[PDB]
């Protein structure tokens, strides 16, 4: 581990595109801090590091936003955050910022933000729905949760529409309601019947949520519909899986039995 | 040191035995490749390939190709290559300002090529982890002093005074068309004109030119009665 | 602003230099010890020359009887010793002292007495035979007394003498390591001396004679009388003390100048340097303290500042003559007067003690002091810059080719002092004793006198140092007894060293007067000078005068042929004369395959001339030829052009890399150019082919083709113009327009963020070939016909640089402007009047060079449009911006800058920062190799071999043809072939490759090589090499990636390290037909 300032440099000089070694750098000044040399550190290391690693610019980007949220005021905030939009993926260091307010708890302001990339960046995008879902959930506001899902469901086009409901179920089921999962997954069934990826995200995420009775109703469903031979075999042998992880005997008799009727056309 | 076969990254090492010295105290050469997946048209089938040998064209891949099927017995055949910046020069345009670094694309015609190249290539990885003397060696098309003078020739006039005209020509259609198309009134959807002047010819360069960019404090009542408030 | 600037420097310097009063209270203890030894010393009276014979061989101590020695059938007096009255002199005495290195010294005088004087005794060596056993009588009985207070343990006495004064030894005691004071490093001098007014001064004058056998001695008229007036001075300049306040810094600050310079206040008329130190300052300023106005005002007042004092005493010495226009006169006990008479001798004169004061300043020495009176006038009224460290911390009296610009080496085999007859070809006579009473000053003036009227306007000045003068003795022995230099006399050689007149260093006759019936005296001692080699040639307008011709020659100048010449006849037939230095570098400069050029100077030019008349020719056709855009200018801009070619530019010599000379063809102003950057390039190219179809069909002896211009990145349609006209030469015409700025300037302004410093570096390689480089090369042309010089020392400069193997990654425009860098500013030095003082001047200059502090800021001027103060702030403005934005440089390490250029990058841009290091460091193996061995031929050839070591791995390569006469250098190609092909085929590629793995490598590795084969390759000229060095980037290990720019090796599955043989054999594919040796670490 190097500690003086002068092998400091020297290894600068050695190797300007380690990140590793500038973050360590601007790590030591943190732990004497100076915020003045903290960014004309970052000024010096943007000028010195190549225009083609353009991750490593993201992650100096990212470096004097950590240091203006923990050591900075707002004002600097939205200059640097002016800067990095008009530089670099405005969408990318919207997110980035957002991550950062999640980490130092600022949730009325992390929120507003929320508001702002939902307002500019909502019209094509939808992982800023999926974090906003996740912050409200962890805040616990179902309904105005239900009601960015409906602002996204106005906002983004069909295919569009898809993902955010499969991913607002998705998070239901993980830490959301099951109720509202279950309820949102029989509309979109409703509304799309067809799709196999779809109904096997679904058995995947009830097998995973531990329901047996669901399980079961939705299983003999999905022995009512019509399914291809690679796909029936995919989902029973699934099936056969999650009962024998279980322990049911009477279960695995009955699937084979099924089985057996459903080969036998 | 042999077993180093495949990267967590999913790269797939392929060592080459070098032509050796006169003077030297065989070699290998790590040449890297992962399949590349794009929404692009143009970049449909294609391979990345990392740390390219020095100056490999188009017939290092055809002679690489042709071991390739010749060891494997695969069936596979190479379209084009892409990306050969080699030496750094061709990065920038800057005819497009006015008005994959180290890497290479390799263009196969169908997924029967990709597949059956990319068997290929993992069979070689496990050639040399098994046994890495079996392998191809790699060859330059060695330059010698013939392509040095063609490095120091004067150029052809017939060729220069050829290319020269025809791009004459389409850069002249090209000039007179954005000419009309600026100055041929531009009138809105909504009833409105635009203004443009006398010698403009690119509306290119109007959408650049906007991206580029008496108080009498005697006169009143009040404003006097401040002032012989100043006087106080 | 300078009060407070010079007044804060001058506190620094006086903070430094200030002693100790621990020092001063053992040296007052030790001085008190040394007054009771004294007084306890006893006298004694009257005896006789035999019985004091009979003392002094009995007894240890030697009596230094001086040349001649009393003789007792002719000496009528004798001897006594009462109490003398004891004085201390010196800076400490003048509450003075300072810290010197070596050691510094005050001096005792011990005053002999008026009872002891006879009336006569000045006459005829008497009182300085008195003198002589009076001090062996007084080392005798301090001998006895230091036996007997112990304190022998550690104090050392010997005899010297006072100021380097043969014919006055005094002793010197010293201590080596309670009255010990070795921390203090001083040495005391005893000196045995007379009172004032103790003999007549009017009989006593420079012109009254003391030695009869009528000429006088005035050097020893002054010895004897200022021995007498020592204490005088010392009131005086008590008086002067008390009166004015800063008289302590001034002097100090006069001392130091004086030992930076390196005078001092010894005899120089012994062929020695000096004559003007501490006490001669001292007695100057109290005499311009007095007054020293032409109807007697004052000069230097008493309530100004040691600035002002210097100041003024410097104005002085600076405007006012001494030696051969006027004297000064004052009077110590009423005030001081110039008056207007020379009398060719340094003369301030006291009528109050009646002295001349300079006389140990001879005429050499004055004139040194007169040119570093004014170099440092100019440099005190200069206002921009910071001189004054300039002034006072530089000692160039270090090497003696950096302070003077010709050393010679001559040997004198004498022999006898009866041999003299024999071995001399003047003659040293009675009188001549009378006059010179030392064969050392007699032969010295004798070599000043010849030497001077022998070179007469070729030499500014002249000096002449005696190598192996001992000023010190032991008492055992007479004098300075020593066998060195092939005779028995107290020098090994003589080094003959000249301050050299630039312009009329090469006259080729050396004129004389003219012819009259009668022989003229001017003529007579010309015949009588020359002998032999004068003649009476009728010259060209019809003149009938006096003239010695001399041939010139490459290799050694005609400076050296008029030496030797007046040497071997006017000297003796014995002496050696040498100067192989200068001889091996005017070898070691290349010389160009033609004819007479061996016996061709340094200083022509008729090949860059031949070369701009054929250029003239062609500019005449090409202007005259018929476009549809008429031509508005042609700008020659080529280095032959300012005289900065390596090889000489030879007709038909078609592989120097400086062949073919850079045009600029610009036409006329038009709206109708197209804007778009590709399409531009190719309309210059159209413009460039209908110039060269006219040119094949109206002048079809003119040869041409078509090359392209890789240079510039990102603009790659550049297509040049190659023609070879027929006297043998080649130019490259491109095509400069008014578009070219605005379109980069859109460009740069439409990129995105990142890409910006790519094209920043794109548009400055585009301003320093295209715009800049107008400028720089008519600049450099206008100062290169004012400095001569300059060119001989920028082509030995870039022949060190490409032996050293940094020009591949050095630009040429760098390389002259970090040559001409002594040429425009030479404070403190000397403008240089040689090949070799100027290159060790570029040597030594750029060693010192701190460039991470110090940034490069020229005014590309004639002698005495400079930067004034505005605009040199600006440029430092924009200096400490650059270093804010790169305080280690990383990016940029030569902040070069000139009035045509006050950016400051536009010419040392992309520079790594290893080869800048490099640079600096092999300059400080370079003057570090001539600090600890003296300058000869190993030296510098161990300067010029190459160094092939730090180098991480290195490729021996060889062409199949050798190219020296290709490359026009003789140790001829006639005509140009019917095939560019061949032309290419005759052509080099070595360059072409290093650069190419350069761009291919520029990640990971560094890659250099030998641009001039022509000289470099060997005997044969058939050899480069290229060196490369690896990055610690790649030294160290790394993580896999995608743009990594490397043939690597992984060390596991995730790490990777490079693939060093890879490289090797890749360079060794590419240069298959052409590798052949290849060593590695």
């Amino acid at each position: 581990a190097p500690e003086s300032v002068a092998d400091f440099e020297r290894l600068l000089i050695g190797n300007p595109n380690s990140s590793v070694v500038w973050m360590n750098y601007m790590a030591f000044q943190l732990q004497l801090s100076e915020i003045e040399k903290a960014r004309e550190l970052a000024e010096r290391a943007l000028k010195t590091i190549n225009f083609r690693e353009e991750a490593e610019k993201l992650n100096i980007w990212i470096a004097m936003l950590n240091l203006e949220n923990t050591f900075g005021t707002e004002e600097t905030l939205e200059e640097v955050f002016s800067r990095a939009c008009q530089y670099m993926d405005s969408y990318t260091i919207h997110t980035k910022l957002l991550g950062i307010y999640e980490i130092s708890e600022k949730f009325d302001k992390a929120a507003e933000l929320f508001k702002a990339t939902a307002k500019k960046f909502g019209g094509e995008k939808v992982s800023i729905w999926v974090s906003w879902g996740d912050f409200l959930i962890s805040h616990n506001e179902e309904q105005e949760a239900r009601t960015i899902l409906g602002n996204a469901l106005k906002a983004l086009p069909k295919r569009n529409h898809i993902e955010v409901v499969r991913k607002f179920a998705q998070l239901e089921f993980a830490k959301g309601d099951p109720e509202r999962g279950r309820s949102l997954f029989e509309g979109l069934v409703a509304d799309a019947p067809k799709r196999i990826d779809l109904w096997n995200v679904y058995v995947d995420q009830e097998v995973k949520a531990k329901d047996k009775k669901k399980v079961e109703d939705l299983f003999e469903r999905i022995i009512t519909k019509k399914i291809t031979r690679k796909q029936a075999k995919f989902f029973f042998n699934k099936w056969l899986q999650f009962e024998e992880s279980e322990g049911d005997e009477k279960t695995i008799e009955y699937v084979k039995a099924k089985a057996t009727e459903y080969v036998a056309s | 040191i042999e077993d180093i076969s495949a990267m967590k990254n999913g790269f797939i090492v392929v060592p080459f035995k070098l032509p050796d010295h006169k003077a030297l105290p065989a070699s290998l050469h790590f040449m890297f490749a992962k399949r590349h997946q794009s929404s692009n048209s143009n970049e449909s089938d294609c391979l990345f390939l990392v740390n390219l040998p020095l100056l490999s064209n188009i017939e290092h891949m055809k002679k690489f190709v042709g071991q390739l099927c010749g060891k494997y017995d695969t069936v596979s055949h190479v379209e084009e290559l892409l990306y050969n910046d080699e030496f750094g020069l061709h990065e920038v345009d800057l005819s497009a300002l006015t008005s994959p670094r180290n890497t290479a694309l390799l263009k196969f015609v169908d997924a029967a090529s990709i597949n059956n190249c990319w068997n290929a290539l993992k069979k070689y990885s496990n050639l040399h982890a098994k046994h890495p003397n079996e392998l191809f060696e790699w060859t330059y098309t060695t330059p010698s002093f013939t392509t040095f003078v063609n490095f120091y020739k004067p150029l052809d006039i017939d060729y220069l005074k050829e290319d020269i005209h025809t791009h004459m020509a389409i850069f002249e259609q090209r000039e007179a068309q954005a000419q009309e198309d600026v100055q041929s009134s531009i009138v809105d959807e909504d009833g409105f004109t635009l203004v443009v002047g006398k010698n403009t010819k690119s509306l290119n360069s109007i959408r650049k030119k906007i991206l580029n960019k008496k108080a009498k404090k005697d006169f009143y009542r009040f404003q006097v009665r401040e002032r012989k408030k100043q006087e106080i | 602003f300078k009060s407070n600037i010079f007044k804060l420097q001058i506190d620094e310097l006086l903070e430094q230099v200030k002693l100790k009063q621990k020092h001063v209270l053992k040296v007052e203890k030790f001085l008190h010890k040394l007054y009771d030894i004294l007084q306890e010393i006893p006298d004694w009276e009257e005896k006789s020359l035999a019985e004091v014979d009979s003392f002094f061989k009995n007894k240890i101590v030697s009596v230094p009887f001086v040349d001649p020695k009393p003789i007792p059938q002719n000496t009528n007096y004798k001897f006594n010793y009462k109490k003398p009255d004891i004085s201390l002199i010196g800076s400490f005495a003048l509450k003075a002292g300072i810290y010197q290195p070596n050691g510094s010294s005050i001096d005792t005088l011990l005053t002999m007495p008026k009872e002891l004087f006879e009336k006569k005794d000045f006459l005829n060596f008497r009182c300085l035979h008195k003198r002589s056993v009076y001090l062996a009588y007084l080392t005798h009985h301090l001998l006895i007394l230091l036996k007997k207070d112990k304190l022998d343990s550690f104090l050392q006495l010997e005899y010297s003498y006072f100021d380097n004064d043969p014919l006055l030894p005094i002793l010197r005691i010293s201590c080596s390591k309670d009255y010990n004071f070795y921390k203090t490093r001083f040495s005391i001098n005893l000196l045995i001396g007379f009172p004032y007014k103790v003999f007549e001064p009017k009989k006593l004058l420079p012109n009254r004679n003391c030695i009869r056998i009528l000429p006088a001695t005035p050097l020893y008229n002054f010895s004897v009388l200022s021995s007498s007036t020592h204490e005088n001075y010392l009131k005086y300049l008590y008086k002067t003390k008390k009166q004015t306040e800063s008289f302590v810094e001034a002097t100090v600050l006069g001392r130091l100048w004086l030992q930076q310079r390196g005078f001092s206040s010894n005899m120089s008329h012994s062929g020695s340097l000096g004559g003007f130190g501490t006490f001669e300052f001292t007695i100057l300023m109290a005499a311009l303290l007095n007054g020293g106005g032409i109807n007697s005002n004052k000069i230097l007042l008493h309530g100004f500042s040691s600035y002002q004092l210097f100041k003024g005493v410097i104005k002085y010495l600076a405007t006012m003559d001494l030696c051969h226009d006027g004297h000064l006169q004052f009077h110590s006990n009423p005030a001081s007067k110039y008056i207007d008479e020379g009398f060719q001798t340094p003369t301030l004169f006291d009528k109050s003690t009646k002295v001349n004061i300079l006389t140990k300043m001879t005429v050499s020495s004055y004139q040194i002091l007169k040119e570093y009176a004014g170099e440092t006038l100019r440099m005190l009224n200069n206002v921009v810059q910071d001189q004054f460290s300039n002034i006072f911390l530089t000692n160039i009296s270090r090497f003696d080719n950096l302070k003077y610009d010709l050393c010679y080496d001559v040997q004198l085999p004498l022999g006898k002092y009866n041999n003299l007859e024999t071995s001399l070809a003047a003659t040293f006579g009675s009188m001549e004793r009378v006059k010179f009473i030392t064969l050392e000053n007699f032969l010295a003036h004798k070599i000043t006198n010849v030497a001077r009227y022998a070179l007469g306007d070729r030499i500014k000045y002249i000096q002449i140092e005696m190598v192996g003068q001992k000023s010190d003795f032991p008492i055992t022995k007479r004098k300075v007894y020593s066998n060195t230099g092939g005779n028995h006399f107290n020098f090994d050689f003589v080094r003959v060293k000249l301050i050299v007149n630039p312009s009329e260093c090469d006259k080729l006759v050396t004129k004389g007067p003219a012819h009259s019936e009668t022989m003229s005296t001017e003529a007579a001692v010309f015949k009588n000078f020359w002998g032999i080699k004068s003649s009476l040639r009728r010259f060209k307008d019809g003149s009938i005068t006096h003239c010695c011709v001399w041939s010139t020659s490459s290799s050694e100048p005609i400076i050296s042929s008029i030496v030797n010449f007046a040497l071997q006849k006017h000297v003796s037939k014995k002496a050696q004369i040498s100067n192989e230095t200068i001889k091996k570098f005017h070898n070691f400069l290349p010389l160009p395959n033609l004819p007479s050029s061996a016996k061709t100077s340094v200083l022509n030019l008729s090949s860059f001339f031949n070369l701009k008349k054929s250029f003239d020719d062609l500019y005449k056709i090409i202007f005259q030829m018929k476009l549809p855009l008429s031509v508005k200018s042609i700008l020659p801009v080529g280095s032959a052009f300012r005289y900065t070619s390596l090889c000489q530019p030879v007709p038909f010599a078609y592989s120097d890399p400086d062949f073919f000379q850079d045009v600029i063809l610009e036409f006329e102003t038009s709206p109708k150019w197209p804007d778009e950057i590709t399409s531009l390039e190719k309309a210059k190219t159209a413009f460039l082919l209908k110039i060269q179809e006219e040119l094949s069909a109206n002048s079809s002896t003119y040869r041409s083709f078509f090359s392209r211009d890789e240079s510039i990145p990102y603009n790659l349609e550049i297509v040049t113009l190659n023609i070879l006209t027929p006297e043998g030469y080649g130019f490259k015409f491109r095509v400069l327009t008014e578009r070219d700025e605005i379109l980069y300037l859109r460009a740069i302004a439409n990129a995105r963020n990142e890409l910006k410093p790519e094209l920043e570096a794109t548009f400055l390689k585009f301003t320093a070939k295209y715009l800049a480089s107008v400028r720089h090369t008519r600049t450099l042309e206008n100062i290169s016909h004012s400095y001569q010089f300059y060119s001989p020392v920028v082509r030995l400069f870039k022949r060190w640089l490409d032996t050293h193997l940094l020009l591949g990654h050095i630009t040429d425009e760098l390389a002259e402007l970090i040559a001409i860098k002594p040429f425009v500013d030479p404070a403190p030095y000397f403008i240089p009047g040689s090949l070799e003082n100027g290159f060790l001047k570029v040597l030594k200059f750029i060693s010192q060079w701190n460039w991470k502090d110090d940034p490069l800021i020229l005014d590309l001027v004639k002698p005495e449009e400079r930067l004034t103060l505005a605009q040199y702030k600006g440029i430092q403005m924009n200096f400490t911006n650059l270093r804010n934005s790169d305080p280690n440089g990383t990016h940029l390490q030569f902040f070069v800058a000139s009035k045509n250029d006050p950016s400051g990058i536009l010419y040392s841009s992309g520079i790594p920062l290893p080869i800048a290091t490099r640079l600096t460091a092999l300059a400080k193996v370079a003057v570090n190799l001539l600090q600890t061995h003296g300058l000869n031929q190993q030296t510098i050839n161990l300067l010029f071999t190459p160094g092939l070591k730090d180098y991480d791995f290195v490729v021996d390569l060889r062409t199949p043809i050798g190219l020296k006469s290709s490359c026009g250098i003789l140790s001829a190609p006639s005509n140009f072939p019917e095939n560019l092909n061949d032309l290419s085929e005759k052509m080099d590629p070595t360059y072409q490759l290093v650069k190419y793995l350069n761009l291919k490598y520029k990640n990971s590795l560094i890659l250099s090589s030998r641009k001039y084969i022509g000289v470099n390759g060997g005997e044969k000229g058939d050899k480069n090499v290229i060196t490369g060095l690896i990055k610690p980037l790649f030294k160290g290990a790394h993580k896999f990636r995608v743009n990594l720019d490397c043939n690597v090796k992984p060390v596991d599955d995730e790490n990777v390290i490079l693939n060093k043989e890879a490289i090797f054999h890749e360079i060794a594919a590419f240069g298959n037909d052409m590798v052949i040796n290849f060593e590695t670490d």
